[PDB]
């Protein structure tokens, strides 16, 4: 016989202070027992399990499950209790490749490594924790006791230990053959290359020879599976990729659960189908989690669905990554906090697409949202391709310069160019840095009684213009915004406004162009119509003239 | 040659921090660095029974052509036992901040000469990711004291005092302070003599070494000339209504820091409902109050003391045109240091690079003055900071930070 290198075992421990499982074996039918005894005799003949004596105090339940539509039984060892007690492992699939970062391949062969899948040795000191018992016929003898010698399917550590063991085996082959790629998924090896199929099939044979060094045999009759591969919800082809078919159902009535399924499919589709939208369809799941409740579809959601159906009418494919070319990312504003993007290298050949949704917040503006979309695309691109794409953005260079230079926060977006495709992101207003000569000065104030919720808002100006409005169902903060609104409404095109409201100043200094508060939205609409606005803050209750006067008027 | 036993704090598992996305160039750099470190025995590959992780990346230190590995041990440092087996601490040298020149040396490579306790090594696990996760990340752990871990200078301290015993008695007026991987060396000599003694010092550790990749560098500070920012009021011949409003606003703010500040007489100049741009003559009760406030503002703040048991907090404001102001404090309105920068280099079109350089300079000042790093309140969205700061980082330590999302009114007053 040819000596084979043994696979070093991974040392395994229970979580600190825990003992192994001691779970009672369910009684089984005479029929199931005989099936389990034969199953285990074969497994024992192959070395996967060994009989043990009654010393071992651990136990895990074993079951016999009928393969649907067959006389054959199947053995199921239920490791749920041992898994709770087994240490955590390093999981290496804490991240799956995205197809858009893959490289085009001339050939991809699949090799079956199922016979190593069930042949990696288990740490000798841990085997005792895997003990199980086949019950005896009529319970008149001791059950037959076994423990595992190899990684058991369904045990918490098996996928991580199997993958780390196969990786270690493959590492020198991959290192000395940099003209191929190897990827392990379940019990298959996928080997791709750009080699002429002769050389490619040579490497495949050399890989089979390399695997034999560990006694890992691979089937001769070449694998059933060929390109295209169905994998992780995608279709992988030699030179393009797509998501598996997305078919949106027809329904007269939509439950909560159908709406969740629909949004999930749309989100999946949005990585290659450009322009997918889900805002209005997601708005219907707001708050409620009664998974069988039927919801009427707003005209808005009906329109979104219609748009999406058109986008999904015919198949769309992505191309693979060419590392010799720049990556370009183009972003469009879609409305209602929705943004969409495409990443490509050649015009009209996307690598992938995607979308970004406005964060939940009280106030916002387009420039902040575009900025966040850029950071998210940047980070996703680092993951997929290891580099930042060049951006094509619907915002003028002068607009960005004005924004970043005057914004109170530090902010930055990487190398980008203006793309003139409406709707453009713009600054809807900018406050003055200095008081305006010749513009009327409005001293504004508001106050409310917290008990009654009654209040007043108003202003007095240097021209003697004055207004006070009585208000109901209001708060101090709302009346301070109302006062600013009244000053904007009643002034000319240029105006100086003096407030003592730290709250209003905090909002306006954030430069919103849209708010959840309809009062803030009205202020924004007034600001957009002005030519010049200077907003000045003073401390309250300091006898500041004009301020003190309207404070008395409104707090009465 | 023998390992000091090290433990985590009680009821505390090892770090399990997720590796952040790395660019292709940083990955390739880390693969080269770690291949060599593994050959030299400093790190070893680990298996899946080790579930711990600490992030890693790579930097190019100030003025260099070579990548440096930087492990972000912030989480492991929080979870590692405190170190007062031999030393309750190294009482921080108050003379360091008074020297005319301080040079900062990267001496972290010396730590690679001491083995790490075999039972603690697992907690130093890290991963070199692969682009698009196409191949399994390369997993390693340290066999020797790692750079950036708080235990490393502690365990190496006995070694380090012995190496510099000669240089210290030969130069008894030089202050030497070690923080993490840095050695701070302060002299009052002229900079040419200073540079010589620094190179003198480098030779001791080259000799003891028998090669350190970044020992030859020197970051030169002159804490002698470090400037502060008292509160100052405008001196004007004509005051508009707007000017006086801003003055009363600033003085009201200052009165939270300085008790005896008054605004009553200044407020009385406002009273009418006047145009903002109208010039107001100062009455004399107002001029006197203003002069009294000016003199109050020339004195130090009352009851300001440093407490080594409390965190230092650093706040930063963007002032525009490349200018940044900052304050270091432990209690609100009790500033231990204030300051202002403008020379943010190589960043006139990049706010985030400028902020990152400010953070590093403030941290350096904090280390020199108190021997610890502050917690930053950063005027930036978390997603923007987290995407970019590692591109501009050149220090071998990393402080803690949080994010300010509401605009501070007080930015005006530090301007
Ligand atoms: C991640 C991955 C999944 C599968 C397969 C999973 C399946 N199931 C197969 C392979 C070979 C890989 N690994 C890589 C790595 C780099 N480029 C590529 N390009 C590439 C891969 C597949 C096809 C196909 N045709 C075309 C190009 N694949
Ligand atoms: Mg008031």
């Amino acid at each position: 016989m040819v000596p084979i290198s043994p696979i070093e075992t991974v040392p395994v421990k229970l979580k600190p202070g825990m003992d192994g499982p001691k779970v009672k074996q369910w009684p089984l039918t005479e029929e199931k027992i005989k099936a389990l005894v034969e199953i285990c005799t074969e497994m024992e003949k192959e070395g996967k399990i060994s009989k043990i004596g009654p010393e071992n105090p651990y136990n895990t339940p074993v079951f016999a499950i009928k393969k649907k539509d067959s006389t054959k039984w199947r053995k199921l060892v239920d490791f749920r209790e041992l898994n709770k007690r087994t240490q955590d492992f390093w999981e290496v699939q804490l991240g799956i490749p995205h197809p858009a970062g893959l490289k085009k391949k001339k050939s991809v062969t699949v090799l079956d490594v199922g016979d190593a899948y069930f042949s990696v040795p288990l740490d000798e000191d841990f085997r005792k924790y895997t003990a199980f018992t086949i019950p005896s016929i009529n319970n008149e003898t001791p059950g037959i006791r076994y423990q595992y010698n190899v990684l058991p399917q369904g045990w918490k550590g098996s996928p991580a230990i199997f993958q780390s063991s196969m990786t270690k085996i493959l590492e020198p082959f991959a290192a000395q053959n940099p003209d191929i790629v190897i990827y392990q998924y379940m019990d298959d090896l996928y080997v791709g290359s750009d080699l002429e199929i002769g050389q490619h099939r040579t490497k495949i044979e050399e890989l089979r020879q390399h695997l034999l060094r560990w006694g890992l045999t691979t089937p001769d009759k070449k694998h059933q599976k060929e390109p295209p591969f169905l994998w992780m919800g995608y279709e992988l082809h030699p030179d393009k990729w797509t998501v598996q078919p997305i078919v949106l159902p027809e329904k007269d009535s939509w439950t909560v659960n159908d709406i969740q399924k629909l949004v999930g499919k749309l989100n999946w589709a949005s990585q290659i189908y450009p322009g997918i939208k889900v805002r209005q369809l997601s708005k219907l799941l707001r708050g409620t989690k009664a998974l069988t409740e039927v919801i009427p579809l707003t005209e808005e959601a009906e329109l979104e669905l219609a748009e999406n159906r058109e986008i999904l009418k015919e198949p769309v494919h992505g191309v693979y990554y060419d590392p010799s070319k720049d990556l370009i990312a183009e972003i469009q504003k879609q409305g209602q906090g929705q943004w969409t993007y495409q990443i490509y290298q050649e015009p009209f050949k996307n690598l992938k697409t995607g979308k970004y949704a406005r964060m939940r917040g009280a106030h916002t503006n387009d420039v902040k949202q575009l900025t966040e979309a850029v950071q998210k695309i940047t980070t996703e691109s680092i993951v997929i391709w290891g580099k930042t794409p060049k951006f094509k953005l619907p915002i003028q260079k002068e607009t960005w310069e004005t924004w970043w230079t005057e914004y109170w926060q530090a902010t930055w977006i990487p190398e980008w160019e203006f793309v003139n495709t409406p709707p453009l992101v713009k600054l809807w207003y900018q406050l003055e840095k200095e008081p305006i000569v010749g513009a009327e000065t409005f001293y504004v104030d508001g106050a409310a009684n917290r008990e009654t919720k009654l209040g007043k808002a108003g202003y007095v100006t240097n021209k003697g213009r004055q207004k006070v409005v009585p208000l109901t169902n209001t708060t101090n903060q709302k009346t301070e915004l109302q006062a600013i609104y009244l000053a904007l409404q009643d002034s000319g095109l240029e105006v100086n406004i003096v407030t003592d409201s730290q709250y209003a100043l905090g909002i306006i200094q954030a430069q919103p162009d849209k708010s959840e508060s309809e009062l803030v939205n009205q202020i924004i609409e007034q600001l957009i119509k002005k030519e010049k606005v200077y907003l000045a803050w003073v401390p309250a209750h300091k006898g500041i003239g004009g301020n003190e006067q309207v404070d008395k008027l409104v707090s009465a | 040659i023998e390992t000091v036993p090290v433990k985590l704090k009680p009821g505390m598992d090892g770090p399990k921090v997720k590796q952040w996305p790395l660019t292709e160039e940083k990955i390739k750099a880390l693969v080269e660095i770690c291949t060599e470190m593994e050959k030299e025995g400093k790190i070893s590959k680990i298996g899946p029974e080790n579930p711990y992780n600490t992030p890693v990346f790579a930097i190019k230190k100030k003025d260099s052509t070579k990548w440096r590995k930087l492990v972000d041990f912030r989480e492991l440092n929080k979870r590692t036992q405190d170190f007062w087996e031999v030393q309750l601490g190294i009482p921080h040298p108050a003379g360091l901040k008074k020297k005319k020149s301080v040079t900062v040396l990267d001496v972290g490579d010396a730590y690679f000469s001491v083995p790490l306790d075999e039972d603690f090594r697992k907690y130093t696990a890290f991963t070199i990711p692969s682009i698009n996760n196409e191949t399994p990340g390369i997993r390693y752990q340290y066999n020797v004291l790692p750079q950036g871990w708080k235990g490393s200078p502690a365990i190496f301290q006995s070694s380090m005092t012995k190496i510099l015993e000669p240089f210290k008695k030969q130069n008894p007026d030089i202050v030497i302070y070690q923080y993490m991987d840095d050695l701070y060396v302060g002299s009052d000599l002229e900079i040419g003599q200073h540079r010589t003694k620094i190179e003198e010092l480098r030779q001791h550790l080259l000799r003891w070494g028998l090669e350190p990749p970044f020992l030859w560098m020197g970051y030169e500070l002159h804490p002698d000339k470090w400037t502060v920012q008292p509160i100052v009021l405008p001196e004007k011949d004509s005051w508009t209504v707007n000017d006086i409003q801003k003055l009363v606003g600033k003085l009201n703010w200052a009165s939270q820091i300085y008790p005896g500040i008054k605004v009553r007489q200044l407020s009385k100049l406002l009273r009418g409902t006047k145009a903002l741009t109208e010039v107001i003559p100062l009455t004399e009760e107002a001029e006197l109050e203003l002069a009294e406030n000016r003199e109050i503002l020339k004195e130090p703040v009352h009851g300001v003391y440093y407490d080594p048991s409390k965190d230092l907090i650093a706040e930063i404001q963007k002032q525009g045109q490349g200018q940044w102001t900052y304050q270091i404090y432990q209690e609100p309105f009790k500033n231990l240091k204030t300051g202002k920068y403008a020379r943010m280099r190589g960043a006139h079109t990049n706010d985030v690079k400028q902020l990152t350089e400010a953070v590093q300079k403030i941290t350096t000042e904090s280390i020199v003055i108190w021997g610890k790093t502050p917690k930053f309140k950063l005027p930036i969205q978390k997603e923007t900071w987290e995407t970019w700061w590692t591109e501009y980082w050149q220090a071998t330590w990393i402080p803690e930070w949080e994010f300010v999302n509401t605009p501070p009114l007080v930015k005006l007053w530090y301007q």
